[PDB]
Order: C-alpha cells, then structure tokens, then sequence
C-alpha cells in the first residue's frame, strides 16, 4: 500500500519528456572525421543525382532502367546519409540547449529549435573545407535557439535587435550588482549603453514580464 | 433565443470545431508592444475573433453604425459590436492529430476500453514509446508466406555458413598457434576457445533475433505493442503491402476508423454471457462506453483532435494593470506553447526532418495540448513564474474556485445595498426603514423617471445631476416613487426561506436600516453589528412576487412546522406578560364588599377603567369587573348569555384585568376572550390558533398591535436588573456546605486511595450536580414573581432556569477541554463574583463552546448545501397522481380506553390516504381532509388508535411529487400549491436549525449521509425467543426462531454499547422490527432485513427525536421529502442484457419500464445523499457538486440529455427556474379583461 | 519565539543564502588577492530581512485604533 504505491510512483513518473528523448539521442552512435565527410559526399551526391534526374524527368530522354535505379539508389543513399548524420549529431544540440535553461522558453523546445538550425547546417555544410560538424553547426544551433528565444520566450513580441539591449542590460546590471554591490541607476545604465536615459525607462516597461489573474495574494 | 428545452452533451469532432471557428490561429504572438493592437492570425487577433473596440477596423477605415455586416477588404475584420469577443472561438489546425487526455487519464481510460489496451500500453502507444500495427492483411501475408519463409531460410543458411566458417577459421588458427608455439600455450588455447565461444554467442544471438523476428512477423494483429522497435525497423522496408503502423494518436484515428462498433457490442454480449467472473467484470465497464456510440448519434472519431478549439480572447484577457504593468491569462502561455510547437512541427514536415525528431516534437505537442486541456493531469505540471503551475482549461471548470461552486452559484448584483440594521418599533410588519441617502442612491433611476416625467428636471442628464447633488426637490418625489414599491431584505448566511423577506421601504434619516422587531426571530439577526442586504425588484413579475410570496405579513408561520415565527419575543413577551399577568393585592382591586359597602372596582366601559388607571388609583394588574361590548366573549359565556346572536353590540360582564382587556382589544373584533397571562407558549398557541382560523392580514395587524402594545407596556413593566434586584438564595450556602461535608469524605477516600479516580470523580460530580439542582430549586423557590429576572426568564421571554441558577447561587459544574467534568464546582454566583481559579476553570467551557459553535455554522452550512443539492428535483409538478397508498400514523398513545404528543409534527397538516373507519364502520372522515385540530380531535373522539395519511413516501408521480399527496403547506395555511418547491423548502427548513443543534449533529449528519453508525447495534433478521450467552469480555445474542431452522449468531457484541431496554432478559420473545442493542441500527441492514417503508418510518422517527431533544420542531413531511430522495433507486446484482451494467445504480420508473418487458432484476437500495447527488440523472449539476471532469467525460461520451427538471441545474444556466412560478401552467397565463368590464371600461 | 529570534532566523537564512555565494565567490576569485571586503554579496541578507517585513504574516501592521490596541498587538 505504501511500498506498492512507492513502486507505482516510481513506474508512473517514467518518461518526463527529457529522459524519453535522451534515450533516443543515446541510440545512434556519433560519427568521426571520415564518416561525416563520407555522409556529406553521399548527401551532396544524392542532391546532385536529384538535380540531375530533374533534367531527365522534366525535359525528356527516358533513360534505361539500370542507371535510373542506380540514380534513385544514390537519392536514397543521400536520404540515408542526411537522416543518419541528423540522427548522429544531437548531443551537441542538447549540450548547447543545456546553456539556455530557464530563459523564458522551455528547455524541451530549444532542443528542436536547435534541430531546425542543425537541419539548415546539414543543408548548407561544405565538406571540401573539411570543418568538424560540431565546430561548424555551433553557429546555426546558437543562432536558431537565440533567434527563437528572441521571439517566443516573451508573451509580447520584441525584435532580437530590441531585446538584445534588454538581455545585455540584464547581464551588465548583474555585472554592476556583482562588482559595485548595490543596484545601478537608469542614468548610469544609459551611461553604460551610451543612450538617452528616457529610453532605458522605455525598455524596462517592455522588460516587465506580465502577471496572471488567478494568483493567491 | 428566449426559449429552452432539454440540453444535450457530446464530443467536439474536428469538423464541428472547424464549423464553430471563424478563422485559424497560426502565430504565437499576443499583442504589439508599441501600439497594443493584436497581430494578424495570433492570439486575440481581430480578423477571426471580430473587432477589439466597438465599431472599429484594424487599420482604421469604418467606425460608423450605418455600415453593418460589411467586412473591410483592407484588413478583413467584420465591423460589429465588441461583445462578440466573448462569443467567438478560434481553432488550431495540427499537422499531426493528437489525442484528448479526458478519455485517457480518466479512471478507467475510455480510449483504451474502446480499443482493448492496458492504460499503460495505450499511454506507451499515444506518447510515442511504441509503434501500433493498424491493419494486417492475413490472406495477402498468408498467400506468399512460403517464398518469404524460403528467402528467410536462405537468410538463416548464409549466417549459419558464415558462423561455421569463422568457427572453423578460429579453430584452425588455434591449432596453428599451438603447433607453432610447440602451460603458456594452453592459455592461448583457452583464449581461442573463448573467442570461438564469443563467435558461438554472436551467432546464436543473431539466429535467436531472426527466429524472434519471424515469430513476431507471423504472430501479427491489430492493437499490438512493439517494445524495442528493431523488430519494426527490420519489418519496415521488407513486407511493404501486408501491414501498416504509426506511433501516436493518428494511429488511434486510423484504428477508430478501422472499427465496426456492433461487432465489439455483439462480442461483448457473448463475453458477458459466457465469460462470467473477472472477464465479465472487465467487460461490464466496457459495456457502457462501447454501447454508448450505438444508441447515441456521435461517433468515437472525435476523441482524436485534428483541429483544437481556442477559448474566446476575453475569457483569457490581456489588460494593463494600474502602473504600466500588463495583466494576462495563463491560457495564453499554453496556447502559445501549442501553436509554437505546431508551427515548428509543420516546418519539420516541410523541410523533411528525421522521424525521431518529428515524433519527439509530436510527443512534446501531445504533452503541451494535454497540459493545456488539463495541467497537473500527467506527471509534472508546466510552471511560469516562481515554480507555480499554470491554470489549464479544465482548471477553469474544476476545483472549489474554478466554476459552479462559487462563480455560477453566487455573484454581486445591481439595484442592491447593504447597511447596519436597527430595531424600528414604530413600523408595521410589512413596513421597514431605509437610510434616506442610501434609499436615494438605491432608487436613483426610479426617482429620475418621476423627476423628468414631472417638470422637476428639464432633461434626463440634468435629473442625473440633480440626483447627484441630492437637492430638496427629490425628497417629495422619492415618497411618490417608493409608494408601495417592495424591497427584498436578505442576511448572509441565509439559513432558511424566512432568512429573506420583502418589505415596504419607509424613508428614515441616519445611516441605519430600520428592521421590524418581529422578523429578527426569522432572520436570526441580533443588533450587535450585524448587517443586512436590500435588493430592488425591477420587473413587474419580481415586484408582484415580492409583494405576494415573500412579504413578511404573509410569512408569519414557519415552513418547518407552521408555528408562528413573526411573534412577540424577548421584550414584547415581558411587556405583554406584565400587561396580562393578574396579580392579587393591587390598587383599585374589585373586592365585592359584603352588606356594608358597594362592590367597588366594577367598570361600565374599558374607557372608564383607562380613565381610572390614568389616575394613580387603579393598577393595570388587578381582578376587576369590566362591562365589555366590542370584544367577542368566551365560548362558555356566549353559550350561556346570548346563545342565538353573537356580541358586536351585545354587552357582558367579565372578571379579568384592564391589561388583558387592553390586550384582547388588539386581537380581532370577532375572536373569543383570553383571560390568561401571555406566556410565550400561550402567545404562540393563540397566534397559531388565529393563523389557523383567520386571514393572514388580520393576524399580521393583530401581531403589529401586539408589538406596539407589547413595547408600550415593556417600559411600564418595571423590568430592570440591579445588584439589589438579583438576589442570592438563602439555602445556597446551607446546601453547598452540606454537600462540601460529603465531598470532603469523597476527596478524603480519593486521597486515601480507597475509591478510584473515576469513582471519586463520578461521586463528587453526582453530589455537586445534586447541589447545583438544589441551588436551582432554591433560586426557583426564593424569588418573588414580580422579580425582573423571573420575568425575563420564567415568562419564556429569554434564557432558562439554568441562567438564573448560574446568576443566583452557583454556576455549578464546568467541563475540561476534553468534555469530562472537573470535580471542583463553581460554588460562587456571578453576583458573588468568581475566584481566579473558578473563572480560569470557567474559561475552558466558554472558549470550547465559542469554537464548536464557530465551527457548527460552517458544518451546518455544509450539511444544508448537500441537503439542498440532493433534493434539487422534488417540486410539486401535478395536482394528484391518483394513488390510494399512504403511511400509517398512530395519532394516539395506546388509547385512552392517552393522546400522542407528536401529532403536530407527524399527522397534523396532512391529507388522508383512506376513510377513517372505526370498530363498527361509522366513517367519520373521508379522503382529501386537511386534518386540522378539529379533524384530529374528531378522529380521537371517534375511538381509533391509528390513521392512514397520504405522504410523499407513497407518491406515484413521474417527475417530483403531486400536490394532494404532499398534504397542506405550512407557509400558506391552505392546500399546498401546484407550483411549490416543497423539496428546497424542506431542505432549507431541515437545514436551518443545525446552528441551534447543540448524540447530536454527527447523528443527523451520519443518518442523512446514510453511513454505518458509530455503534453498529444489530436488528433481528427473524423474530424468536432471545437467549443470553454471557461470554468473556463481550456478549453473544441468539434468537430461537418461530418458523423453525437456524438461530441468528453474531460473534462479538459490545457490552459497553448496552442491550435494548419490555427489557432484554434470558427467555423473552422479541419482534423482527426491534433493534437488539441500545444505539443506532445500520440503515442498509434494516432495509435488507425488513424493507423500504419501515426504514422510511425509522429515519424520520430518528431525525425527529434529536430535534425533539434540542427543543426545535420540524414537520415529518420535510424529513420524509429527503428520506424519499434517499429511498428512490435500485442496485442491480446482474441483469438487463442490453446497455445495463452489472453493479449499477438505476432510477425506478426508467428501470421498471424496460424490466416489465411488454414485447432485468432489481433490489431496493438505500443510498447516501452525496451518493444520490453523485448518481443523479442530471450531468451539469453532478459536475457542479463534485468530480466535474470524471462525470463530464462520461456525460460527453454517453451523450446524456438532462431535462432541467431539477432546480439546481436551472440555477447555473441563467434561465427561468421551473419550480414555483416557472411551470408552463404559470409562465403561460393569458389574462384578458372580462367582457362585462371591457364595454363598461 | 519572539521578534529577536524571528529576525535571527531570517538573518540565519539570509547568511546561509550568502554562504553559497561566498563559497562560489572565493572559488572563482584569485587566491590571497581577493579581499573579503572587496568580494562579499550584501543582497541575500538585506533581501532576507526586507522580505521578512515585506508580506510575511508574522510582521503585521501595528493596531493603532488606540494605545491599548498597540500594546496588546
Ligand atoms: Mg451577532
Ligand atoms: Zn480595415
Ligand atoms: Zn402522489
């Protein structure tokens, strides 16, 4: 009744979203320099085979079966390659996702917001340079995550170029709270940002995250 | 629009949700940060939801009322009124459809019970932890299974060959190694053998995997779970025409599409037929949820959501709070999460992302929508600021503070005020007093109307200014506007029907509501800072009903009994008691001198006596001989003196007091004479008699004159309290010190330790209680009758002998915080003043009392809520159901040949079932007799010791009850009305005295809840002769039967519980009805042993006895209305064989109709009131009481239609209450002016 | 437990809130060249006190209906 309900409490609270996907990303083993290059070559060969087959599809000349099945097999090889690469590169995405925990947006979505940037990275990766796909994709993961966190983190919309000021305001206010000890003043904030002290007042009123109705007071 | 009938519930199918919606939500944005207008196709957006402000487009093109129905081509919003923002719902198109949580996390899971899964397995399927195979083609997989088994066998042969080859190679390698090296070698042999063993393990695991793949491929069917998904990965590409499978809710949509319901039904029928036991038990819960979809029109397709509806913008509003801050609703966050996740998933489908990412996005989306519909339903809830969970949609329909319990039941109103109440003793019972400013504010339109209808205000605006300035010209008008215009006075908490009363507002100066002194008994309102609300009925109907129903003058008698509540109390009692009390040895007393002098004290008129009393010559209380004319004489005196004619003008001599004459002068011209002191019981009896005999207006005036005279004489009463007026009795100390002498010996034996603590405590408590009673007797004896304390007490005005006992002599014994009595009593009177010890001991009981009474109000409120919610349906629907069935009331105490004391609560104010036949058949009373005191007396004088009365317990009505079977009403004083809501009257009346209920409230609570007793005393299943087996520690009771067979045995019988007092002894005979032990019989036991009617008697007897104990009296029929609402359903063991689950509570009439079979098997059940309001026929009320989601889910899938026959539901929806003045025979009445009146004009 | 102790608890909780920030601060800052006057967080104590008299049930508005009301309060 206590131990059984303890076991039931152990069994019921099972997935928890994060542990459900950590399992999934845990399965497909990560690549090394050769396999990344091979799968990139395979991807771009597949895309080249599709952009080739477009010609023979739209224009004409119904080619013999063997070469067609070969080209289809190269398309499928490209698909397999991009899918296997995307299934490989994920622990990077979660490792970068684990930086932006409790920053308006939920930790769970930021991984997928990372995965979009990852897929764009996979789209626009250049193997000829031979960069390491982590060190390459770091750009796209970050830019995608922070581009999402710019918009969807807040209830009210504020563009990235007008929220970066609020984030950096937060950071440097934390810095000035850390160093000087006390709270700094909008004037000194405007002296730090090099702006009109009537703007930092305007940006704080935006920085007021809205309050609920059904709250026990 | 204005009209309504039966409401029905269902499941919102994606097409129906799309058919609701006006546009699609496809942006996570709320509002623009600069301009604060909502963005296009986001939350709050003006395109789909209509415009924000009244007559405005988004950009700003049309703001005229001229243009109605036109849709601007610039933005695309429709120019209409802003109200539609509360009436317009949105929708969200999901790329992948997700399931609804309600039919999943509910116990049992319904989705799983439709497609026969375990809820954990279903969970795993819907939350993307498993693939499910939707449809397998047995014929197509069977046909070419041979070839696939051949290529399988080849696929095995290959890996067998490779295994053999590698084993051979490693063996050859080993032998070559040994041959090359030839202890150190034997180790390398061991290593080689180990590696061969590893090859063997790899090979056997591969073969096992292949064999298991073929096994799981061969054994394939719909509704099957895959654990690892390597099986499905290998099964995915090969066999691409035989089976299909998806993860999530789309799979469940395809599954519910690939489903014929009648097959599952007819399979279920043979499963419940053949598979009787656990499988029939599991089939039993499936029966209802499956069989619903056949009898109902709605499909099970609507359990999975392709589109999700969006609650209107204003129910989840974003308005800026004072100081620049923004106040939003949590819904916005959840909807934003859902739409964001959706809009990401769409892009994941657009790009062509991998299936794991997409399915994880779908899982997270599922979790988000699940959370949005119900947060904290699955696992950890979503938290925004400071780790507090956000209120989901189902959170806005559940809990104590969501809806129903607070939001739909009670709310603040217009044309309404609240002030401090004060006694206004000048006023007539129908009149009240209003603070003239408060009044001026309360009738602010009604005054303006008259001020512009007259030439006092030139224009309506100017009138609205003049009423604001409160100018001298409005006050002469406010009388003209308030002239016979009723107002509804209400005090929270409203404990009974007379807790609200309508009055005529008189305009008074000051800041106080001048209440009438007679309605304080009803309102339960002491003038010690209590406040009452006033309401202004606006509609002609409301104004009329205020004047007709709830006018104080009409509501004199209690709904509870029919005793007058609007009667002299506290002051008026002492006033009239002094006025009428005849005391000897007074001034101007009638002596009747013997031969020497005249009689001296005779009076020609009451006027002469008033003239004599105005002089300091005659006292108002003396035996005097008036000659009376205007007052109707006593029955005997009329019978003697006049006989033929009455006495309006006829004169007669009395022997009374001027006060009694002055009192009788108040009572009606034709009413006979009293000549008796007005004790509150006698006042109650007279006013009750007057209420029974005369019209209500007459009584309502006579009681007003009684009030006027009462208070006028309450002054000249001479009732004051003083240190000299309160007297300590002389025997107090003599008794106290005589009990101290023995108490000393008790405490001495206790100190010695010869007597136990409990024995000494008991002895001392007994002694000092005896002493307390003695001091009480001394207080009773010593005090003169003219003493003010005796007047305030022994007139019945207030208090009791106990209070004057505590004030004169000794406070007595006083209890610990536990309840056990402290052996040391309070020997000092409150006149004498207490010692620190005595007072400090007194504090306990006072505080405990204050606490328990401070809880009692809330507990009794809670009880009254249940007792109202249970009897929501019991309204008088028709005149007569035409039955001969009735309950049998004794009406007489075994002769005499000895009248019954509780006739007044039992068989008084009741319609009869039969003709009152006697021994011969000299039939005295016929059917349809009110049973008034004359009739009740006549039935006693006839010589019958029983009568069969027609009650609600035996009423054959389709809906509620029929008028004639209820009996006459207590409120009206006539036959109960064909509209009356006798159920909620009964509920209020039974619910009210719980505050005054000081063995107690637990017993009535547990009785009405029908729960197992605190002391389970057994009743006799069979009659027979009792035998005593005096066992060790406990008892054992055996009844030897009359018919012949086995004797009834119970194991452990509690000795401390005590056997029933004819007394229980070894070798007596006891009846079937008789309870064996002294305490409480288990209602279920009594039902199953005897039957419904004896329990119907027992419950009413038991509920009455505890009221009779506390002194309050309610009329049995009010209990019988609730006991009826208890005993009116059946429990089914196993029967029906068509949409009837075994172990299901079923309503009588609906059960009987299908049971009889013109073209089942039920036993009587006794249900608890909560278990009755839980198992009610209605759904939106059942939802309003408790467990909203549970019942509403069932209601939705069942498609269960409520008739709105119950009042409680018809309160929640703002519709005309069907009870009282809301039946079709009332609400539709064509009143034409009569043909003779028309032409006359 | 009286005003002194009821404050002392919030000083304790504030100082415990400070101890973590100190434990981090001395971990991140250089060895010897740190200066505890230089590196010390004032927030978590002043917050712990300000929050005791800000909204907490045991820090009530004085009953100034009269002296006696205050004295009893
Ligand atoms: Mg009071
Ligand atoms: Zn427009
Ligand atoms: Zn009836």
């Amino acid at each position: 009744a206590l131990r059984q309900a303890r076991k039931d409490a152990e069994l019921t609270a099972s997935a928890d979203s994060v542990r459900a996907y950590l399992k999934q990303i845990g399965k497909v083993a990560l690549l090394n320099a050769e396999e990344e290059v091979e799968l990139a070559k395979r991807i771009e060969a597949g895309l080249y085979a599709t952009q080739k087959l477009a010609e023979l599809a739209e224009k004409g000349e119904k080619l013999p079966v063997q070469q067609r099945r070969d080209m289809q097999w190269i398309c499928r090889d490209g698909d397999r390659a991009k899918n296997h690469l995307l299934e490989a590169n994920l622990r990077l995405v979660v490792s970068l996702a684990k930086r932006y925990t409790g920053r308006g947006m939920a930790f769970l979505d930021l991984i997928q917001e990372g995965n979009l940037g990852l897929i764009r990275a996979v789209e626009k990766f250049d193997y000829t340079k031979g960069y390491k796909f982590s060190t390459y994709a770091t750009w796209w993961i970050r830019q995608a995550i922070t581009r999402a966190m710019a918009d969807q983190a807040r209830t009210i919309r504020i563009p990235v170029h007008m929220v970066e000021v609020i984030n950096k305001l937060g950071r440097i206010q934390r810095e000035l709270l850390q160093d000087l000890g006390r709270e700094p003043t909008p004037e000194e904030l405007a002296k730090e940002m090099d702006i009109t002290p009537e703007k930092v007042l305007e940006i704080q009123q935006y920085a007021r995250e809205p309050i609920s109705l059904d709250q026990t007071i | 629009v204005n009209f309504f009938d039966e409401l029905r519930i269902g499941l919102a199918t994606a097409d129906d949700i799309r058919n609701w919606s006006y546009g699609e939500v496809k942006k996570p944005e709320t509002i623009n940060y600069r301009t604060l207008k909502p963005e296009k196709d986001g939350l709050f957006c003006e395109k789909i939801f209509g415009p924000t402000r009244d007559w405005e487009c988004y950009c700003g093109k049309y703001k005229r009322v001229r243009f109605k129905g036109i849709i601007c081509e610039r933005c695309g919003v429709e120019v209409t009124r802003a109200k539609v923002r509360r009436e317009r719902m949105g929708h969200i198109e999901l790329a992948a459809p997700v399931t609804h949580i309600w039919y999943f996390k509910g116990v049992p899971s319904r989705l799983g019970y439709l497609l026969d899964l375990a809820p954990k397995d279903l969970e795993k399927i819907i939350y993307f932890a498993a693939y499910v195979i939707t449809s397998v083609d047995d014929e197509m997989r069977h046909n070419e299974l041979s070839t696939l088994e051949a290529e399988m066998a080849v696929e095995k042969k290959a890996v067998e060959d490779q295994r053999d080859a590698d084993l051979e190679a490693r063996a050859q390698k080993l032998e070559a190694d040994l041959a090359e090296l030839e202890d150190v070698r034997r180790k390398v042999r061991d290593s080689g053998e180990r590696e061969m063993r590893q090859l063997r393990d790899r090979a056997q695991r591969e073969l096992d995997r292949l064999d298991e793949i073929w096994n799981t491929f061969t054994k394939l069917a719909p509704k099957q779970l895959i654990v690892d998904e390597v099986l499905y990965r290998e099964l995915q590409d090969r066999y691409g025409e035989y089976f299909t499978g998806a993860m999530g809710a789309e799979s469940i949509k395809k599954l519910i599409e690939n489903f014929d319901i009648d097959a599952e039904a007819e399979s279920l029928r043979e499963v419940i037929r053949s598979g009787k036991g656990q499988k029939k038990l599991r089939a039993l819960k499936r029966l209802k949820v499956v069989a619903a979809f056949q009898q109902s029109g709605n499909s099970p397709m609507g359990m999975v959501l392709d589109a999700v509806p969006v609650i209107p913008p204003e129910l989840r509003p974003m308005v800026q709070l004072d100081g620049g801050r923004f106040a939003t609703s949590d819904l916005n966050d959840l909807y934003r999460r859902v739409i964001n996740r959706n809009n990401r998933l769409k892009r994941l489908i657009d790009l062509g992302a991998p299936e794991i990412i997409v399915n994880n996005e779908k899982r997270m989306l599922q979790e988000s929508v699940d959370a949005l519909f119900d947060n904290g339903r699955r696992g950890r809830p979503v938290t925004g600021p400071g780790n507090r969970p956000l209120k989901s949609l189902s959170d806005l329909l559940k809990g104590k503070q969501g809806r129903f319990r607070q939001n739909l039941l009670g709310k603040r109103v217009d044309y309404s005020g609240r002030s401090v109440i004060v006694v206004g003793p000048q006023l007539k019972l129908h009149q009240c007093g209003l603070p003239k400013l408060m009044a001026l504010e309360l009738f602010k339109p009604f005054v303006m109307k008259r001020l512009v209808d007259l030439n006092h205000a030139q224009n309506i605006k100017s009138a609205k200014r003049m009423v604001e300035r409160q100018r001298p010209q409005v006050w002469d008008v406010l009388e003209e506007v308030i002239a016979e215009h009723p107002v509804l006075l209400n005090r929270a908490p409203t404990l009974h029907r007379l807790g609200i009363q309508a009055f005529e507002p008189q305009l008074v100066e000051g800041k106080a509501i001048q209440l009438h002194p007679l309605v304080c008994e009803a309102f339960n309102a002491d003038f010690d800072g209590d406040q009452m609300a006033v309401h202004l009925p606006l509609s002609a109907e409301a104004q009329a009903e205020a004047r007709i129903l709830m006018l104080s003058s009409n509501n004199i008698l209690s709904p509870a009994s029919g005793k007058p509540l609007a009667m002299p109390r506290l002051d008026m009692v002492t006033g009239l008691y002094y006025l009428t009390t005849l005391v000897e040895g007074a001034t101007g007393e009638y002596q009747a001198a013997t031969k020497d002098a005249p009689e001296q004290g005779v009076y020609s008129s009451p006027a002469e006596a008033i003239m004599a009393m105005d002089r300091g010559a005659l006292s108002v209380r003396a035996k005097i001989k008036v000659r009376l004319t205007e007052l109707r004489p006593p029955t005997d005196l009329e019978a003697q003196l006049f006989e033929n004619g009455w006495k309006p003008g006829d004169a007669w001599t009395a022997e009374t007091t001027l006060g009694r004459v002055m009192f009788n002068e108040l009572l009606p011209k034709s009413y006979p004479f009293v000549n008796e002191q007005m004790h509150k019981k006698v006042q109650a009896r007279i006013i009750n008699d007057l209420a029974e005999r005369f019209p209500m207006i007459v009584v309502a005036q006579t009681v007003d004159k009684l009030k006027d005279a009462g208070f006028y004489w309450a002054t000249r009463s001479g009732v004051t309290v003083s240190m000299a007026d309160v007297l300590v009795p002389p025997q107090k100390q003599e008794i106290l010190e005589r009990h101290e002498a023995e108490a000393d010996a008790i405490e001495r034996k206790y100190q010695r330790g010869a007597l136990n603590h409990t024995e000494r405590n008991e002895s001392l408590v007994k002694i000092w209680q005896d002493a307390t009673e003695e001091v009480g007797k001394a207080l009773e004896e010593f005090y003169p009758a003219d003493n003010p304390i005796i007047t305030i007490v022994k007139s019945g005005a207030t208090g009791n002998l106990t209070q004057t006992r505590t004030l004169a002599g000794m406070k007595g014994l006083v209890t610990n915080p536990k309840g056990e009595f402290i052996p040391r009593p309070i020997k000092s009177s409150f006149r004498e003043g207490l010692t620190v010890l005595e007072y400090f001991i007194n504090t306990h009981g006072a505080r405990k009392g204050l606490a328990d009474t401070a809880l009692r109000t809330a507990d009794s409120g809670y009880l009254t809520r249940r007792l109202v919610d249970v009897s929501q349906d019991v309204i008088v629907r028709e005149h007569d159901c035409e039955t001969e069935r009735g309950i049998n009331v004794t009406l007489a105490e075994r002769g005499p040949d000895i009248r019954d004391a509780h006739v007044e609560t039992s068989a008084f104010a009741r319609t009869l079932a039969t003709d009152a036949v006697d021994a011969n058949g000299n039939v005295i009373i016929e059917r349809g007799h009110d049973l008034g005191d004359p009739a009740i007396d006549a039935l006693l004088a006839a010589g019958i010791t029983t009568v069969k009365v027609r009650s609600v317990l035996t009423c054959t009505s389709a809906t509620g009850v029929c008028a004639m079977c209820y009996g006459r009403s207590m409120a009206t004083g006539k036959l109960v009305d064909i509209g009356e809501a006798v159920g909620i009257v009964a509920a209020q009346s039974i619910g009210e005295p719980g505050t005054q209920l000081t063995g107690g409230l637990p017993r009535v609570q547990e009785l009405f809840e029908a729960r197992v007793p605190r002391n389970k005393a057994p009743i006799a299943d069979v009659a027979g002769r009792v035998r005593l087996e005096e066992s060790d520690k406990f008892f054992k009771i055996t009844i030897v039967p009359d018919d012949g067979g086995e004797e009834v045995v119970y194991d452990k019988l509690s000795k401390r519980q005590r056997l029933r007092v004819g007394v229980l002894s070894d070798g007596d005979h006891v009846e079937v009805g008789d309870q064996l032990m002294e305490g409480a019989a288990d209602p279920h036991e009594v039902l199953r042993v005897q039957g419904p009617r004896e329990v119907q008697i027992h419950l009413v007897k038991e509920v009455q006895e505890v009221y009779r104990a506390q002194g309050v009296s309610i009329h049995d029929k009010h209990i019988e209305v609730i006991v009826r609402q208890m005993l009116r359903r059946v429990t089914i063991i196993d029967s029906g064989s068509t949409e009837f689950l075994p172990g299901s509570l079923t309503e009588r009439a609906e059960f009987e109709a299908e049971n009889r079979r013109v073209v089942a098997a039920g036993r009587p059940v006794l249900m608890g009131i909560t278990k009755a309001s839980l198992a009610t026929d209605s759904w939106l009320s059942a939802a309003s009481f408790q467990e909203t989601t549970r019942v509403l889910t069932d209601a939705a899938i069942n498609c269960r239609s409520d008739k709105l026959n119950g009042l409680k539901e018809n309160v929640i929806i703002g519709k005309l209450i069907p009870a009282g003045t809301g039946i079709s025979r009332y609400r539709n009445i064509q009143v034409q002016p009569t043909e003779e009146a028309r032409a006359a004009a | 437990r009286t005003v002194g102790e009821l404050i002392q608890n919030q000083i304790r909780v504030g100082l415990s809130r400070m101890e973590r920030v100190v434990r981090e601060r001395m971990t991140t800052q250089d060895v010897e060249a740190i200066t505890p006057q230089t590196l010390i967080n004032i927030r978590p104590v002043v917050a712990a006190i300000k929050e005791f008299f800000g909204t907490s049930q045991l820090s009530q508005f004085m009953d100034q209906n009269n002296p006696l009301s205050g004295l009893t309060h």
